[PDB]
């Protein structure tokens, strides 16, 4: 009954291994409910779930889920049922689902939930019909039953961005909250009449004759300060 | 998602004032046509699967190269996908007819839809005529007067027409 | 925003179903109570400058320290009293936005979400705004079900702050 | 450049003054002398006057010295008034017809200023800052130059 | 100043012979494209200011000829440009209708590169403005009409070089 | 000319039935709104300037 | 019109009218039956062409109608649509005259001086005429929409 | 400057300079000490004269910065203030030259062709210079504010 | 992520020689200043929520259009997001002060912060105004001689000032 469009993979960091036994400093901190946390250390998991599935913004008083928080602390539901309550939360609909289309919302729910980037643009095409046929509640449980969710998160780990940085290096890739914001350039530009009409304030006035031209040694002073 | 009432409010809060006095009278104009707004949608969802299969057969009375071997809508996965996309487009224009403006139509369905089909290889204008085979199967179905009494309601079916050709130019 | 229309649309693409007659009645009951709603939003907009300056004075009569304490959070300046009067302008404008669309959608989007984080960062006491809203709730002069609709969105603004 | 002579378009559109009056006042304007008088020499100003207020090049050498001495003594206001008040202006244009450029296929031309007049009826005319006609009419009499 | 018909008549007249099959063969070729050239010259007349506004913003709007010291700094100098670019888009329209670029060198090209060197106008930025102006002109009139209007733009760019 | 007075001599009269109901949207009760993307751009809210008229509009008589 | 300036062209040149001028006066008068039909369509569609014309104008330029805009209030908005009724009328003249000569000396010559002296944004009124053009060309076939739209965009060009 | 056009005036008239012309070149050069002080005030106040200049410009013309305005976004608003830095610079030239001759052939001649060809509302940039004028004259005494403001309003006049 | 010592180790790791005995004297001068470093950080992390709200309040008086109706930081949803956005910049500036090098400032904070203000439409020049508001509050609190011995600490407050105007030029 209409299987998914057979897309193709690509080259990424999460589908190879690291050879990192005893990983040093850039570990992304496995908060889990098999380490048996105290009641002040359940609270450091619930903040990490809110920071992963929302951004750091929407951890407001109105966007908290105080009945879903209590059922985690009674060990009634798991972490996998707690992430599913956060995408089906009514703050996640009106802030992150009404302001972008179905092909950008798949880029949110694979970067935050699976912790990997999208493979190519056909995977956003291949996944966006699941939201329009059986709904968002039918979209999350077919995304939380994938083998990429179970083989490194399972039923007890709040997800994270897997292999963001290369171990000898210090730059790496971009964090996913700074990769895909709440809305993009294509939703912002079409609404410039009703919403998003701001016009911009004045910049600091730089005079025009102080700007560097080709063959000026002031275009290399940022190179010299990195020496 | 905004209905017809929220589009007035979101333009006035961006400016920052309250609603005018003619300001609701035009919204109070909308609610005395409220039964006439609703029972149009009581036609177009209650005969909704008839509108799909009549238009999808009559598209290949016009362009039978889609069902040709090598064509786009040839195979049984792809014939099940062509009836899928015409069921979704008919679903969102029924949502806009109960709203009053097209804001749920071009935020869910039509936004970024041309660039899907060009990356898929689906012919762009050849699905737009499938939408126009559903409009005349529905705006003639809206003018039918089974069960309801008689009054002039040509203004509302122009908006029901007005969603089907707003959606038609967004896939070409 | 959550109107009764946009939540009837929202349960349809929850399941991904068509709009049945379990949502046409939700829009039908909205059209019944919109004739006692837009007669309330008209009267609150017409007496808006009487209600706003009367509600700023009800705060200053109950809390006289705010008119004379030095510091930025209090209305003892010229610009402190202007920022107080536009705040009660903002609380009345979201009531008449909520009466028009028939639900708590605009004040969820614009007032309520994020309110605690700015009343704590700018030292604004939430008992000031309950006194500004309690003056409106029994001195708009409305009478009947037109009064019963204004006393459900003023009371929704109070229970956020309370 | 958004220039404007509203007073002159006034007094010509009503007919209060002729086109010849409107042309002479344009010549004594300051937007003119900033354009075709200041950047040039009195030698080159005389030839550029003929292209504008007469639609033709200088004809002889004595026609130069008569009109150079006038510009030499009265400047722009004395030169343009001495062209607009000539007979040759009136025979071609009196009070109503804007001056045209008397091209090759207009009029029986003369063999003596053939090359120069074709040079003068070009947009490249205002950049020959060296006088083209006073040297050419004078080398017609003197011997071959050193070059 | 000859069109395609004037050039055909001249070459057939300059040998003193009548209009044979080869001379009329090109004339029939010009009359076939007569319908295309008018519609090409139609839309260019309508969008004259829009085309020049698109070319300068796409080629030389923000380059340092636009800034102080550049060749286009002062408002008189900037205003001379769009006045100057108007002739290229206008005279190219005449060549597109006449079907012969004789009007360009007769009234535009002669003394042009010798004039810009006098003023110090950069010929390099000028041609790229006309190239960008040629690019937008192919947008309006279509492909083949853009091929026709474009055939006289680079004629200006070639001789102006 | 007296038979054509006061109706057909007023060219702005024919659109007063529509430009009077096109302009009845988003009324502002206190002083301050029509913020328009975050600038001041306020109001006058009198009887005259709610109809947009000026000092050159009653002095025209 | 094409008749009056084809005359004053050949008038200035001291000559009569060429075949190029007289085969077009001829070609224009046989076109006259089709021109009156086109102008007849815009004549009694001014209620929709103007009112829907100001429809898109305010949705695209809410500043001019917002408080502080030039066309603010019940008063200016009526005059805000009055000018569109003017320019829609001149386009009916240009269609019947076969040229923008009626539109030239009415509503175009010195138009920037008027609107600059009235405080009106001249770019805003240009946006209004463009909104009327889409409504006008939507009322006619493709062969006609290449004309009725053709006179609007000339008015757009001269109005900026 | 007053020196160069008092010359080219008497240059065209085939004469030398009168006492009326030479008692003012004389009167201007003794004024030169006071002119450099006035231009020195505006020279290192461009941070406050431009930034507060664009302050009132956006509060008075939110259309130009709103979405759809010509100076919309981070980009155009920077150039939106760049032109004010230009015109504030030319006023410093006019004060030292004792005339709008520097402002004439820079930023004034053919200015309407540029801004019309850039899509910028020329009336909007005129509003910007007026906002700079109130900031500039607020930085100087009454005897100076009759000069520094005096060159702005000439730029206001030629810019419309 | 590096500290100040890690950038001297990993530099000569690429060259592949042992760390020279004149480079140890530069690392031992750092640990002599290691306890004057720890109360620049303790001065700014303790008045952290009053550096933020006194700098936002100074911003919203200079540019009042950011908080007026129809402005960017207008509502109570978005005042809280603007107030968060300076807390994150003050967090990572103090992180790069305690490490000695800016390798965690431009990695988890500034890595594409400019390109998400073009997508959100936030004025990036105004965020760089409100960072220099916070720079002026934080170097005045690092000169506070209460509960600390008197000495010359001018070279370390000039390093704290370096991480403030690095994060300001990375958003414009
Ligand atoms: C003799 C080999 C040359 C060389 C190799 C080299 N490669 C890398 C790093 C990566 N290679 C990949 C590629 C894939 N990973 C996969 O999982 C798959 C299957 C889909 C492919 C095709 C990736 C993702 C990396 C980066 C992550 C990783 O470390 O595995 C490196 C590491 C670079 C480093 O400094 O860490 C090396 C050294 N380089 C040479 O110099 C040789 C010429
Ligand atoms: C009469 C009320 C009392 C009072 C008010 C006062 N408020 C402020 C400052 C702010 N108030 C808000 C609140 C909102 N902004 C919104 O957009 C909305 C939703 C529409 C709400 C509820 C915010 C964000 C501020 C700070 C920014 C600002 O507007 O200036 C102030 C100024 C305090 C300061 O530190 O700036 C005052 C004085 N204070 C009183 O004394 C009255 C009792
Ligand atoms: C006074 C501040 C100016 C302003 C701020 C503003 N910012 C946002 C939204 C975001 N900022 C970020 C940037 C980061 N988020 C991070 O989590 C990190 C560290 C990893 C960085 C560097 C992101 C992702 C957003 C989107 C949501 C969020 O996470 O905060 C917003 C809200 C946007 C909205 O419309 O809801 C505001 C208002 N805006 C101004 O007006 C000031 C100039
Ligand atoms: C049928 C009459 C026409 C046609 C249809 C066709 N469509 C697809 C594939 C897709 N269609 C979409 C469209 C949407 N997805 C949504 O979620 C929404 C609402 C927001 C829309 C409008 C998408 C994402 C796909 C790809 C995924 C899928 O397989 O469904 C196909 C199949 C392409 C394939 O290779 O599988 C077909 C055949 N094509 C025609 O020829 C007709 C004109
Ligand atoms: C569940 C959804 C639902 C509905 C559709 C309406 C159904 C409905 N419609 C009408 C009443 C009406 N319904 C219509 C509508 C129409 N008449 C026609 O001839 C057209 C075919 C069609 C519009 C396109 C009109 C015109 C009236 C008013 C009768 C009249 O004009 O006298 C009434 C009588 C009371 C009333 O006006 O509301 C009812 C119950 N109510 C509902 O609860
Ligand atoms: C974990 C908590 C923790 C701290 C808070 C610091 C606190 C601290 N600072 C100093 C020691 C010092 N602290 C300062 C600091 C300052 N003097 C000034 O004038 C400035 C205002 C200010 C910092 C900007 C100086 C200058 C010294 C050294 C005294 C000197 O060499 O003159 C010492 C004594 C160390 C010693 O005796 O060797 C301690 C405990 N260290 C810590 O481990
Ligand atoms: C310097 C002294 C001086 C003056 C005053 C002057 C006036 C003058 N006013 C004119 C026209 C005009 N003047 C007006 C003026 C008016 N219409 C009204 O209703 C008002 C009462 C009045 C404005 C106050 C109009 C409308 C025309 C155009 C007439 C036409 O086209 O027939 C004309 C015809 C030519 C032209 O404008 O180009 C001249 C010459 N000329 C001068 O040299
Ligand atoms: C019909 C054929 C024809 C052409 C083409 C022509 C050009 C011509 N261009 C000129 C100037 C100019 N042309 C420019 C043009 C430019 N600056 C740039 O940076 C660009 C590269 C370029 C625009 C594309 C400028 C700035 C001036 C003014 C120069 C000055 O004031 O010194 C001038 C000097 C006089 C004047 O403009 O009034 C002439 C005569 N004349 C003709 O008869
Ligand atoms: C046939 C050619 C022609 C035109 C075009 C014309 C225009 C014209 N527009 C006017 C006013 C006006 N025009 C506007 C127009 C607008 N406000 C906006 O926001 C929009 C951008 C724009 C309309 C689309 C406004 C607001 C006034 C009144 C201004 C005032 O009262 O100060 C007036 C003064 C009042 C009057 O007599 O009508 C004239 C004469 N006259 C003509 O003969
Ligand atoms: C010294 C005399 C002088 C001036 C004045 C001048 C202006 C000038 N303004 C420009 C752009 C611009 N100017 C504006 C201006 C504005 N937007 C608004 O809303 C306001 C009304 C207005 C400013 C107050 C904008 C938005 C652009 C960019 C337009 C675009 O990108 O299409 C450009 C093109 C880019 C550049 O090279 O800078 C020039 C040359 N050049 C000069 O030599």
């Amino acid at each position: 009954s209409i299987p998914i469009l057979k897309y193709s993979l690509s080259t990424q960091n999460q589908r190879v291994e690291s050879f990192e036994v005893n990983p040093g400093d850039e570990q992304y901190r496995i908060y889990s409910t098999d380490s048996l946390p105290s009641s002040s250390e359940v609270d450091q998991i619930i903040w990490a779930a809110y920071r992963q599935i929302f951004s750091e913004h929407q951890i407001l008083k109105s966007t908290k889920q105080p009945f879903l928080e209590s059922q985690l602390r009674f060990n009634q539901i798991s972490i996998k049922d707690f992430i599913k309550g956060l995408v089906l939360s009514a703050p996640f609909r009106d802030l992150n689902y009404n302001v972008n289309n179905n092909y950008r919302f798949v880029e949110i729910c694979v970067q935050r939930v699976l912790g990997r980037d999208i493979y190519n643009e056909r995977e956003k095409i291949a996944w966006s019909i699941i939201i329009a046929t059986q709904g968002l509640e039918g979209f999350i449980d077919t995304l939380l039953n994938t083998q990429e969710y179970l083989s490194n998160f399972g039923d007890s780990i709040v997800p994270f961005q897997r292999r963001r940085i290369i171990p000898q290096r210090s730059k790496g890739e971009m964090p996913f909250n700074l990769k895909t914001p709440r809305y993009g350039i294509e939703f912002r530009s079409k609404l410039a009449a009703t919403q998003f009409s701001w016009a911009s304030p004045i910049r600091r006035f730089r005079p025009q004759e102080q700007q560097p031209k080709a063959g000026d040694p002031a275009l290399f002073l940022n190179m010299v300060q990195e020496m | 998602m905004l209905d017809a009432f929220a589009k007035v409010v979101a333009q006035a809060d961006a400016r920052g004032e309250f609603l005018s006095n003619t300001q609701i009278d035009a919204l109070s104009k909308m609610v005395k046509e409220g039964n006439q707004r609703l029972d149009i949608v009581n036609k177009v969802t209650s005969n909704a699967s008839a509108i799909v299969t009549n238009s999808a057969r009559a598209l290949f009375a016009e362009q039978p190269q889609l069902i040709q071997p090598g064509g786009n809508a040839y195979t049984s996965r792809r014939m099940a996908a062509c009836l899928r996309d015409m069921e979704i487009v008919l679903r969102y224009v029924s949502y806009a007819m109960i709203a009053g403006d097209s804001s749920v139509l071009d935020d869910r369905c039509l936004n970024g839809l041309r660039e899907t089909y060009q990356a898929l290889g689906t012919p762009g204008s050849s699905v737009a005529v499938a939408i126009q085979k559903m409009k005349d199967a529905s705006v003639a179905l809206a003018n039918d007067t089974t069960g309801t009494p008689i009054g002039d309601c040509s203004s509302l079916v122009a908006e029901l027409a007005g969603y089907f050709d707003r959606a038609a130019v967004s896939v070409v | 925003m959550k109107t009764p229309i946009t939540e009837a649309i929202a349960t349809a693409d929850n399941q991904g179903r068509f709009l049945s007659n379990t949502e046409l009645q939700a829009v039908n009951g909205r059209y019944q109570r919109a004739t006692a709603s837009l007669t309330a939003a008209k009267a609150l907009t017409g007496s808006a400058q009487r209600l706003i300056t009367g509600a700023a004075q009800a705060v200053y009569n109950k809390f006289p320290y705010t008119t004379q304490m030095p510091g930025p959070a209090y209305a003892s300046s010229a610009i402190g009293k202007a920022k107080c009067a536009r705040d009660i302008g903002y609380y009345l404008r979201m009531v008449t936005y909520c009466l028009v669309v028939g639900g708590t959608g605009p004040m969820d989007e614009y007032l309520v979400a994020g309110l605690e984080e700015i009343n704590r960062s700018f030292d604004l006491s939430p008992s000031w705004y309950i006194e500004a809203l309690q003056y409106i709730k029994n001195s708009h002069g409305l009478s009947g079900q037109v009064a019963n609709e204004a006393n459900a969105y003023i009371d929704y603004a109070i229970n956020t702050l309370s | 450049y958004g220039f404007s002579f509203s007073v002159l378009e006034s007094q010509v559109k009503n007919g209060q003054i002729s086109i010849k009056e409107f042309v002479r006042s344009l010549g004594k304007s300051s937007v003119y002398q900033k354009q075709f008088y200041q950047p040039y020499v009195n030698s080159r100003v005389v030839e550029l006057a003929f292209r504008h207020f007469l639609g033709r090049n200088l004809s002889s050498l004595a026609e130069f010295q008569k009109f150079f001495a006038i510009l030499s003594k009265k400047g722009l206001t004395g030169l343009v008034d001495s062209l607009i008040n000539s007979r040759e202006y009136s025979d071609y244009f009196n009070e109503e017809t804007v001056p045209y450029i008397r091209g090759f296929g207009e009029e029986p031309q003369e063999c003596r200023n053939w090359g120069t007049q074709i040079d003068l009826f070009q947009y490249s005319a205002p950049f020959r800052k060296v006088p083209q006609s006073i040297t050419l009419f004078s080398d017609y009499l003197k011997a071959l130059p050193d070059q | 100043m000859q069109d395609a018909i004037t050039s055909v008549i001249n070459a057939a007249d300059v040998q003193g012979k009548y209009l044979d099959a080869n001379s009329v063969e090109k004339l029939r070729g010009y009359f076939q494209t007569g319908e295309l050239r008018v519609r090409a010259a139609a839309t260019i007349a309508a969008n004259a200011a829009t085309i020049i506004k698109e070319a300068v913003a796409k080629s030389l709007l923000y380059s340092d000829i636009t800034r102080p010291g550049g060749n286009m700094y002062t408002t008189r100098r900037y205003a001379a440009c769009i006045r100057d670019l108007d002739y290229y888009l206008r005279y190219a329209t005449y060549g597109m209708l006449a079907g012969d670029p004789s009007i360009l060198d007769e009234r535009v090209l002669n003394g042009l590169k010798e004039t810009y060197n006098s003023l110090g106008v950069p010929i390099g930025a000028t041609i790229q403005a006309i190239q960008a102006m040629k690019e937008v002109t192919g947008s309006l009139v279509g492909s083949d009409a853009g091929k026709e209007m474009g055939l006289y733009f680079d004629y200006i760019c070639s001789g102006l070089s | 000319a007296v038979k054509q007075s006061a109706a057909a001599k007023d060219t702005v009269e024919t659109w007063r039935a529509a430009a009077k109901e096109m302009a009845a949207m988003r009324g502002i009760s206190p002083m301050g709104e029509a913020y328009f993307g975050g600038i001041a751009q306020k109001v006058d809210n009198g009887a005259l300037a709610q109809l947009g008229n000026k000092a050159s509009s009653y002095k025209k008589y | 019109s094409i008749v009056t300036k084809s005359i004053v062209n050949a008038d200035a040149e001291a000559r009569y009218l060429s075949p190029g001028e007289l085969d077009r006066i001829k070609s224009f008068v046989l076109s006259g039956q089709r021109r009156l039909r086109i102008a007849q369509t815009l004549t009694e569609n001014r209620e929709r062409i103007v009112k829907q014309g100001g429809q898109q104008l305010f949705q695209r330029r809410p500043d001019v109608v917002s408080p502080g805009g030039n066309a603010y209030g019940e008063e200016m908005t009526a005059t805000c649509l009055r000018d569109l009724d003017y320019y829609l009328r001149l386009v009916t003249y240009g269609i019947i005259a076969g040229d923008v000569t009626p539109i030239e000396e009415i509503g175009l010559v010195g138009v920037k001086e008027m609107y600059s002296a009235l405080g009106t944004p001249i770019s805003g009124v240009a946006e209004g005429i463009r909104c009327m053009k889409d409504v006008a060309c939507s009322l006619l076939s493709g062969e006609d929409a290449a004309e009725v739209g053709f006179y609007f965009d000339y008015t757009l060009a001269a109005m900026q």
